[PDB]
């Protein structure tokens, strides 16, 4: 798919298949100006338009693995932020979608373990570029980032008081505590360690646990 | 390929994450009190700018 | 699959087949299958008319050198073995001499068998597989194994006389790691590719030169089996490393009075100043003794995998691994004549002994060639 | 001389700056000639340069730079079986790659490297010449030969150095193969270095049992025969001498657990020491404290060999971890499922002392659950915790359900459709869900199948069935063939034993039939039945509702629950009625499921499998005629038509069966061929014995990324179905099965396609050996 | 109901009658973790109270208990080793 040019015509290809929608044509110019010259000097903007061909061409490994090549490669464009923009949105996308969700199936009882990373890179976002033009959209996805992480660690903390596993309700109840600080789940998680120290005998730390929900009632 | 009825949007996929506002905060009352905020999941929300979620530009 | 899954070795042939002096076979005398496709340092031995011959199924025969007919044929169908009447698996050569048939077998054992009969008058143990033909001299049977070791056993009656390592051969780098004896040393060289005087009295190294490497950073392969044993013309020890390398160096000091160390030499002999040797293309050049000079080379028996080149008949003979024998000429590499008395080919030097060449090919075994 | 510019001429991987810095005649510097002497050498010392010619103009430098930066391509050849990759690696490993900067001092540092890999895969006889193909701009391609002569095979190890414990049974524990003549082909023995390293210490543990606790090998030793195949080993060994296990001096922090930790060091003192039993007995006491919460269980025996008397003494010493290990377990790779669904497969409970085998055992049900790839685990230690270990099971999970149908074309005919569906662990619940049916133009078929595998977490699975079977058969009316069909089978699995697990059912049958066929056989049960329907006509009815017991039972000693190779899977599966049932009768069923690896690879396996049946009356009755054993194509025995082996019936001589159509579905009707008129099809038997015998191949073209869930599988597939109760006087000129021997065979492949839908079976298979009535199309797919 | 027998479900993480003997009111937390280690539970709201509570029922033959808890002060030093049985 690539002509040899030098990389501007490669990149003039690359531009225009950006421009295209054919991101398939365009990831093949946007690599192989830079493969036969690794010198291009809108490499760190081939690494951003990598990611704009991969993620709009949904190759979210790739799109991480071209963070990786801005990263390592060239992170002098401050666009970054970009990068950290766009590795907690494709961290976001890989970990847990499906085309089930027009009317309400299920996709936070699943691991969420890149959405564990998805959280992350969009907490180095928020963090290592806190005004920048990309922390408001990571904002969004960060709650439901540590909602879909609390209501897996809610999955968990279900069954324990199902099973009858009560020490291990107590566990995952004050662990979603001290992580989730304002997830409802969290007030769900609640009652149940609550119901484990009754049903362990501690009915006094329960009460304590009881006059939780009752300030966080609020 | 496109379908022969040239028909599309018969399905709105998953975009849950995008809109996610930070739910009613967890009010520990004294002598049960739980440090809520050890983990990163105390979200460090910050001034930044911006549309939301994906629809937001890629360069 | 395995059609496609197996592969091949690469040679070339054989030009000039010559009947210029027209070779014929002394007598056909074979023993059986003899030193076989593995490589051992089977060699049978002519002595008082009598080719005391063997092979490595057990067989050791007496050749009566007219007609090769079995003097004596007794078989060492191994007695100690792990399962009795094993094959001996002749790892070292018929040695020879007094009313011994000296044969290092596979089973660490030097088999030394009463002449008159092959009857066992002796068998001694020895430290692992003989790499070597059991060199018997100076009332000692000296073998250097696959382990690096001399072992010295007692001539006549059979004893460890001692054991000592030399150069060690880390795998089985086959080939003559063999001691001989000099001026006093067992001068050895090593299958790994040195040269080395040691003390024929008691095994005490009087020095040892590094001449190549082997197994490592001159790194040599699976087809590679080259004697470093010495051929000490002159008080010097004209030799090879394992990779080849000739050298000629000081007997009892180890000084290099020349050298080729660089070489790809298989067999060689010091034939006065013209060294004929078989390099690895399997090819005979004369090498001189103040140096390496090439006074003449051949190539007409190229990749035809050579025995030592020796001289008999008025001709420089030398066999191969094809079963072609050659008659080079001692001056500039002429074929005078060509003997295919077998096709298995001819793993054991050439006997050029009772005016004959009495030689064992591996399975096509012992015959004896004149011309 | 002191530079005011420099000719910075070809980089292509290099800067101006870093040709620049690399220059010690860097512009504002000095230049001597000696400095641009300097220059060529260290611009050479970038390793991007394949030609430096520092000039000056004065001292204004003009420097002459030919670079090797970026290897355009670089091609292979002469790698008959050995992959390009594998070239590449050691070829990478001399710094050099596409899109790299080549090093032309890397050349033979690839070719030799290369040969030095060669001298690793059983060869050494290989050459391999690095090519340098210049491209444009600076650019390069490493053309690389590959002239690989021939690898070795394993001829003849001579183990030197015993005679006590002789060589001949320290060779027994090899094995290769022979006769290659190109016409006679069997198998290869190639030599591996690597398999010979296994093979010095196999030899070791065959002395190590046996007493021999002195045994050493002395050294080893291999042949360098010049045929460049030719494998001689020299291992000389010292064999040493048999000891005796003479006693057990077990020690150390035994955790409270003194006895029974004894008891797993029981020894007999005096045998002849056993070093793989010491070795058994060591980690016998690690699964003890293991099981006992000691996820740290170092145990020691030290054997100290006492020469004195040829015995040892069994000096054990064991370290336990602390009281507790399991804090908690994470379950990580569940990207379809909950992790209750997991957790509900596992046995190790958190907030407990740890249990290992209560671990493995939930991942045994993990191996056992088939929507898995891989079961596997990250069993960590909460640091500075002697009663915390956090067990991450990070678990490859795999798809859910799959799709069937059997319809031959749509859109052809009126409101008609077949169905069927899986989603078993339906979204992430384990519920076992398969639900099918069809409403044609000749039935209206409804069956539901669902499972509560987990009614308790104690293994209770509520399983449930539903079949309402609306089909009348449709040819004009109900005059061909009703059988309304309807009525439940709900069960409960539960392990007894969890190899060894029980099955039992209550078959509801109510059968509204009319109009039923004129055949021979047909009619016979039906007289067995108290019946006298007519023969001359299908106008006789036949409502039973049969009240049934069902029974059965579950072995399972086989390793998978989606993809297994070793072992075996028994599975019985019979019935029984009751007073209450409209019919009397038994019938007994039973399948095995075997792996046997043919080489221990398991990529050559044996699957053992048989299917055997048999029915009768409990008394004065019989297994009915519906209740007779079917096969044929899209079975186990494929390559046949459905439904196409068993006995045949025979039309009676028959009528206008209510109208069977004017010459359509003519069965012996008024629509010609009034008479005992013999019927093709399949009307089954009250016994079976039918088979399937395939094989696990690998494959060399598909990958064995998938070529591992793509299962290549030939097959002589053969098989017979008969009636032990046939009228061989109703069938004297007819197709009798009362004997057993009706044997059918078709031989062929079949294609297992691990879809997202799961395995996919598609075959063609040719009939060799044939019966009565069997139609054949030989290419059966099995959606 | 009706059921004549099920199978258990356990739940450990407790200390033994020895393990009290091991302690005494007073000890500081770590003389109880160098024999006693760490709790899978402890008191997340109050003071340093280590959870060594266990859970069993014998197959809906009612259910066992042993709730066993280390009350040590804020400098954990141990204050009430909470012995408790079968609920």
């Amino acid at each position: 798919e690539v002509p040899d040019n030098p990389p501007n015509e490669i990149y003039a290809t690359a531009q225009q298949k950006l421009q295209d929608g054919n991101w398939r044509q365009a990831i093949t110019q946007l690599e192989a100006l830079d493969n036969r010259y690794p010198f291009g000097p809108y490499s760190q903007q081939v690494q951003l338009d990598l990611i704009y061909a991969y993620y709009k061409n949904a190759d979210l490994p790739l799109a991480q693995a071209a963070i990786d090549r801005f990263i390592r490669l060239n992170p002098t464009h401050p666009n970054i932020d970009y990068v950290m923009y766009m590795r907690g949105l494709t961290n976001m996308a890989l970990d847990d979608s499906a085309l089930q969700g027009f009317f309400g199936v299920d996709r936070s009882d699943r691991d969420p373990q890149h959405a564990r990373a998805a959280f992350s890179d969009f907490s180095k976002l928020v963090r290592g570029y806190p005004n920048s033009q990309y922390t408001t959209d990571a904002t969004k996805r960060l709650v439901f980032l540590k909602d879909r992480l609390a209501k897996y660690e809610y999955s968990v903390a279900e069954y324990y008081t199902e099973r009858g596993a009560w020490v291990a309700v107590v566990n995952r109840v004050e662990g979603m505590l001290r992580d989730y600080p304002d997830t409802q789940a969290t007030r769900d998680a609640l009652p149940l360690m609550e119901n484990a120290y009754r049903q362990m005998q501690m009915n006094a730390q329960a009460e304590k646990v009881a006059k939780i929900i009752a300030a966080n009632s609020s | 390929c496109s379908s022969d009825s040239r028909y599309k949007r018969q399905v709105s996929g998953d975009e849950a994450y995008l809109e996610a506002a930070p739910l009613a905060e967890l009010h520990a009352p004294a002598g049960m009190i739980l440090p809520v905020t050890s983990g990163d999941y105390a979200i460090p929300v910050t001034n930044g700018s911006g549309a939301v979620g994906k629809a937001l530009d890629i360069r | 699959l395995f059609n496609s899954e197996e592969d091949v070795v690469k040679m070339s042939p054989l030009p000039t087949v010559e009947n210029q002096f027209t070779p014929t076979t002394a007598w056909s005398t074979s023993v059986g299958s003899g030193i076989g496709n593995f490589y051992s340092n089977l060699h049978p031995a002519l002595a008082d008319n009598v080719v005391y011959a063997a092979d490595r199924a057990g067989l050791v025969k007496a050749l009566n050198a007219d007609d090769g007919k079995e003097i004596w044929s007794v078989s060492l169908a191994e007695k100690d073995g792990w399962f009795s009447k094993e094959p001996a698996l002749l790892s070292g050569g018929v040695t020879v001499s007094g009313g011994h048939v000296y044969i290092g077998s596979e089973k660490a054992q030097v088999y030394a068998l009463n002449t008159s009969d092959g009857t066992v008058a002796w068998q001694t143990k020895v430290a692992g597989e003989a790499l070597s033909r059991p060199v018997v001299s100076d009332g000692l049977v000296l073998i250097h194994t696959s382990n690096g070791q001399l072992q010295a056993l007692n001539e006549a009656d059979g004893a460890v006389k001692w054991t000592v390592n030399l150069d060690m051969p880390s795998l089985s780098l086959r080939g003559e790691s063999a001691p001989t004896t000099a001026f006093g040393a067992a001068v050895v060289g090593g299958d790994n590719g040195r040269v080395s005087a040691v003390l024929m009295e008691q095994g005490q190294m009087i020095w040892q030169q590094r001449i190549s490497q082997a197994t490592g950073s001159t790194e040599i392969d699976r087809l590679s089996d080259v004697d470093t044993t010495p051929v000490v013309v002159n008080g010097v020890v004209f030799a090879l490393a394992y990779n080849g390398n000739l050298t000629a160096l000081d007997l009892r000091s180890g000084q290099i009075m020349w050298k080729r160390e660089l070489g790809s030499v298989n067999d060689f002999i010091v034939d006065g100043n013209r060294i004929y040797l078989v390099d690895q293309n399997d090819r005979v050049m004369a090498l001189t003794i103040d140096g390496g000079v090439t006074l003449w080379t051949q190539s007409d028996l190229l990749h035809r995998l050579l025995t030592s080149p020796v001289l008999y008949n008025g001709n420089l003979v030398v066999g191969d691994s094809e079963g072609y024998l050659h008659w080079i000429n001692v001056e500039d590499g002429r074929f005078v004549a060509q003997q295919k008395v077998d096709s298995s080919g001819f793993q054991t030097e050439p006997v050029a002994a009772d005016g004959k060449l009495l030689i064992q090919a591996k399975d096509g075994t012992v015959y004896s060639i004149t011309r | 001389f002191v530079v005011k510019d420099i000719h910075f001429e070809g980089l292509q991987r290099v800067a101006v700056g870093a040709a620049l810095l690399s220059m010690p005649v860097r512009t504002g510097d000095t230049v001597n000639d000696e400095d641009i002497s300097n220059t060529i050498r260290a611009l050479f010392a970038t390793g991007n340069f394949e030609d430096v010619r520092v000039l000056r103009d004065g001292d204004t430098l003009l420097v002459q730079v030919k670079e090797r930066p970026t290897i355009a391509s670089i091609t292979f050849s002469g790698n008959k079986s050995v992959k390009d990759d594998m070239l590449k690696q050691n070829l990478e490993a001399s710094g050099v790659r596409v899109g790299e900067s080549l090093d032309r001092t890397t050349i033979a540092d690839i070719e030799k490297g290369l040969e030095d890999f060669y001298y690793s895969v059983g060869k050494y006889s290989a050459s391999v010449k690095a090519v340098v193909t210049p491209l444009p701009r600076n650019r390069v391609d490493l053309k690389l030969v590959f002239q690989e002569g021939v690898s070795a095979e394993i001829q003849q190890i001579n183990i030197v150095g015993n005679h006590a414990f002789t060589t001949d049974e320290l060779i027994s524990h090899f094995q290769l193969r022979d006769e290659v003549p190109w016409w006679n082909v069997v198998g290869d023995r190639k030599y591996q270095k690597q398999k010979l390293a296994g093979d010095l210490e196999t030899l070791r543990s065959y002395y190590l049992d046996r007493g021999y606790a002195r045994f050493n090998i002395d050294s080893t030793q291999v042949s360098l025969t010049p045929d460049k195949k030719g494998i001689y080993v020299t291992v000389n060994i010292t064999e040493g001498d048999q000891y005796k296990l003479s006693g057990v001096e077990v020690s150390g922090n035994l955790a409270g657990h003194s006895a029974e930790i004894e008891q797993l060091t029981k020894i007999e003192p005096g045998e002849l020491y056993n070093g793989t039993k010491v070795t058994k007995m060591e980690d016998d006491i690690k699964k003890l404290l293991g099981r006992y919460g000691y996820a740290y269980p170092r145990v020691q025996s030290m054997p100290e060999i006492n020469d004195a008397d040829k015995t040892v003494k069994l000096r054990v010493n064991v370290d336990a971890g602390n009281r507790f290990y399991v804090r908690k377990i994470r379950f990580e790779g569940n990207d379809t499922s909950k992790d209750a669904v997991l957790r509900r497969e596992m046995r190790q409970m958190e907030g407990a002392w740890l249990g290992s085998d209560l671990v493995d055992q939930g991942k045994e049900r993990l191996n056992r659950l088939g929507f898995f790839e891989t079961v596997d685990t990250d069993t960590q230690r909460v640091p500075g915790s002697p009663d915390q270990v956090d067990v991450v099971y990070k678990v490859k999970e795999r798809n859910t359900g799959s799709f069937n149908f059997g319809i031959g074309y749509g859109t052809e005919s009126g409101v008609s459709f077949q169905a069927g569906v899986q989603q078993d662990n339906w979204l992430g619940t384990g519920y076992a869900v398969g639900i099918n049916g069809t409403k044609n133009d000749y039935q209206t078929y409804a069956e539901l199948s669902v499972t509560n595998p987990y009614f308790t977490v104690d293994g209770v699975s509520l399983g449930g069935r539903l079949f309402y079977n609306d089909f009348q058969a449709d040819d004009a009316d109900l005059s061909d063939y009703t059988n309304k069909s309807y009525g439940t089978d709900v069960t409960l699995g539960f392990p007894i034993n969890e190899y060894n697990s029980l099955r039992a059912g209550l078959g509801y049958v109510h059968n509204s039939l009319s109009n039923m066929q004129p055949q021979v056989a047909m009619w016979r049960y039906l007289y067995s039945m108290g019946e006298h329907p007519s023969t001359s006509d299908q106008d006789n009815s036949f409502k039973t509702d049969d009240f049934t017991f069902n029974y059965g039972w579950t072995y399972n000693k086989l390793d998978r629950g989606y993809f297994p190779t070793d072992g075996s899977r028994v599975n019985l599966t019979g019935k029984v009625t009751i007073p209450g049932s409209d019919n009397e009768y038994y019938k007994v069923t039973l399948d095995t499921a075997t792996y046997v690896p043919i080489d221990d690879d398991h990529k050559w396996v044996v699957l053992g499998r048989t299917r055997w049946g048999y029915g009768d009356g409990l008394g004065g009755k019989e297994m009915p005629f519906y209740e007779n054993f079917y096969a044929g194509g899209s079975s186990t025995v494929r390559g046949f038509q459905s439904n196409t082996i068993g006995p045949k019936a025979v039309y009676f001589p028959h009528q206008a069966s209510n109208y069977d159509p004017d010459y359509d579905y003519e069965c012996a009707t008024q629509d010609g061929a009034k008479d005992l008129c013999k019927s093709d099809d399949a009307v089954g038997g009250n016994a079976m014995a039918v088979a399937s015998l395939e094989f696990i191949t690998p494959t060399p073209f598909i990958s064995d990324k998938y070529a591992n869930s793509v299962r290549t599988s030939f097959f002589w597939d053969m098989g017979t179905v008969w009636d032990t109760n046939w009228d061989s006087s109703q069938y004297s000129g007819y197709p009798d099965y009362s004997d057993p021997s009706n044997i059918r065979m078709s031989a062929g492949i079949a294609l297992q396609w691990m879809s997202p839908l799961g395995p996919l079976v598609f075959s063609y298979a040719q009939p060799f050996k044939k019966y009565d009535g069997d139609k054949a199309e030989q290419f059966q797919f099995n959606i | 109901e009706r059921v004549v027998y099920r199978p258990d479900i356990n739940q450990g993480n407790y200390l033994t009658a020895n393990d009290v003997s091991k302690i005494r009111v007073g000890m500081t937390q770590q003389q109880v973790a160098y024999a006693l280690g760490t709790p899978l539970m402890s008191d997340p709201f109050g003071t340093n109270t280590w959870f060594y509570v266990f859970r069993q029922q014998p197959g809906h033959e009612g259910v066992t208990q042993q709730t066993l808890t280390l009350t040590f002060n804020s400098s954990g030093v141990l204050t009430n080793i909470d012995n408790k049985p079968a609920l």
